[PDB]
């Protein structure tokens, strides 16, 4: 991924304000609510039967912290995303068989969560930079499918 | 296909936009043009700069078309037939671009209406925008 | 959104399919399971072997659903409400798999209809199958 | 992409029977009819206003010959589709900005045209092998997006 120096700085400054304990669970929860077929991959998490049950599910919140840490790793390795996510790609592709369009969906849900949390601070130029990041992460995760 | 709960959620959330229509539509377009520069190909005659008066006026037309779509949610192919003719017959907009603008509209709503943009409402607005997009990309006359 | 010409083509082409619809449904399933083996995860208790009586019986069910949708092409959400609950609410089928089965049905028709699978018929059937897929992947009941 | 030795044999055996002068134009023509937004990329080709115009359009037929020739090249280098399609990938992604979902659509239309020509010879196993090929071609063409 190619971010300008200004984009990298704006992305980093915003990400430093992200609640590491909550934003991942919020993004994963909204994926399961907005795109309910993704719940099929997470039946072991228990009750996902209503939006409130999804968003309040402790297994969703706990796994979301791991998802967010993977995005954090991507942000620390913007020039080598494919190597950073090689093992995650084999897991999601060779083992879980997640259709890669869903990678794009989670990235865009994360963008919606950042916009929801930061309001007017999530400016169009900051979003543009985050779209490059989440596209890179999704491409890297889909790399082993190819 | 929208549920009764979906229509309730979309009417409730979109009704709060109101006179922000032009500002919020222009913001969604600006987000799209900056985030996905390939979309700019459809607007060659447009000034696409940040505070462009062209984008501000076009954004109001888009937002108001959505308000009309919300009012005719049970009747969208009929209500939006002229727009479908424009986007599908004349402009030949690639369906992917509707997903991009729809996402940028959700981002814009999330940035401005945090209390309203719940997971359930997010989910309903996504389906509504997907439904609008299907009409605008279909050639049905 | 289907045009009047689309609906004419779909009713004509599915008429030409005729009594072979059940066979073609079974052939489309077999093609899907072989070409896109990830789809087999939705059918863990099925005998999916070539020419299994279970797949032939399920193909008849899929075809009869499509025949009913052709007969109710102006009213598919109402016609397919129970199937939508099964696929979207209970089974949570990823919408990508509907594109796969729809493609395999089109391949099956192409393989069996060398005299009638015209470009216009191909285009109209694609829109029909996409419309059915939207209904079956929507939670509206 | 992979393809078992039996899948390789089935694929090349069928391709030896494909008419190189017409099948590419039929696939491109049906893409323009079935997915009409794709006509936006072909304004220099002339009248595309009806299915009869599309399928008889001389520029569609001539260009389709080149498209089919690119597929033939892919079939000759199944273990290096990415390199084989490198020049076309930069053309379609960096110059034309064709959305990569359309590569998958054209590959699947080609599969339909093969089924149309070969009938019962286009067996499920033969189709499954060609789906691996056209997925590999589409991914290779989209490489400059990755
Ligand atoms: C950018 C997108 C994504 C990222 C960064 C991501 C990241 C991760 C991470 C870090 C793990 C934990 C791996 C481990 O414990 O070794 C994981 C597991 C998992 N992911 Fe993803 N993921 C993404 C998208 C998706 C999507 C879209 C789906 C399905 C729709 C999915 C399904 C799963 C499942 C089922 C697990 C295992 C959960 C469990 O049973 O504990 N992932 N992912
Ligand atoms: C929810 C989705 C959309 C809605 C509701 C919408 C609505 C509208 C409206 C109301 C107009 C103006 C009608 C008029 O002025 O007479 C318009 C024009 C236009 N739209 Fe869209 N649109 C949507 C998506 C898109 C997308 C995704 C693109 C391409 C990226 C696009 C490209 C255009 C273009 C090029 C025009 C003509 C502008 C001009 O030259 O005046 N639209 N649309
Ligand atoms: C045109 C698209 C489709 C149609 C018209 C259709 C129709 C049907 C019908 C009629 C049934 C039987 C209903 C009953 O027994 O009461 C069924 C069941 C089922 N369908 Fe579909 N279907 C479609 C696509 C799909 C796809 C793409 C998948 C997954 C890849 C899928 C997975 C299933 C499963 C798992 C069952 C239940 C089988 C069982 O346990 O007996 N369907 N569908
Ligand atoms: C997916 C398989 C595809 C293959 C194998 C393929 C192959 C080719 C080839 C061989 C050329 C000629 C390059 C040259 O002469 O230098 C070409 C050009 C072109 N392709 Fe594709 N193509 C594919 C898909 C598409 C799609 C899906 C679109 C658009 C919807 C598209 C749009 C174009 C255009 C606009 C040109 C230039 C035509 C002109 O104005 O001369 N291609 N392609
Ligand atoms: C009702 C509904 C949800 C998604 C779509 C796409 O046309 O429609
Ligand atoms: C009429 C139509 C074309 C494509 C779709 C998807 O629901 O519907």
């Amino acid at each position: 991924v190619h971010l300008t120096p200004e984009e990298k700085s704006a992305v980093t400054a915003l990400w430093g304000k992200v609640n590491v304990d909550e934003v991942g669970g919020e993004a994963l929860g909204r994926l399961l609510v907005v795109y309910p077929w993704t719940q099929r991959f997470f039946e072991s998490f228990g009750d996902l039967s209503t939006p409130d049950a999804v968003m309040g599910n402790p297994k969703v919140k706990a796994h979301g912290k791991k998802v967010l840490g993977a995005f954090s790793d991507g942000l620390a390795h913007l020039d080598n995303l494919k190597g950073t996510f090689a093992t995650l790609s084999e897991l999601h592709c060779d083992k879980l068989h997640v259709d890669p369009e869903n990678f794009r969906l989670l990235g865009n849900v994360l963008v919606c969560v950042l916009a929801h949390h930061f309001g007017k601070e999530f400016t169009p130029p900051v979003q543009a930079a985050y779209q490059k990041v989440v596209a890179g992460v999704a491409n890297a995760l889909a790399h082993k499918y190819h | 296909v929208l549920s009764p709960a979906d229509k309730t959620n979309v009417k409730a959330a979109w009704g709060k936009v109101g006179a922000h229509a032009g500002e919020y539509g222009a913001e969604a377009l600006e987000r799209m043009f900056l985030s996905f520069p390939t979309t700019k190909t459809y607007f060659p005659h447009f000034d696409l700069s940040h505070g462009s008066a062209q984008v501000k006026g076009h954004g109001k037309k888009v937002a108001d078309a959505l308000t009309n779509a919300v009012a005719h949610v049970d009747d969208m192919p009929n209500a939006l037939s002229a727009l479908s003719d424009l986007h599908a017959h004349k402009l030949r907009v690639d369906p992917v671009n509707f997903k991009l603008l729809s996402h940028c509209l959700l981002v814009t709503l999330a940035a401005h209406l945090p209390a309203e943009f719940t997971p359930a409402v997010h989910a309903s607005l996504d389906k509504f925008l997907a439904s609008v997009s299907t009409v605008l990309t279909s050639k049905y006359r």
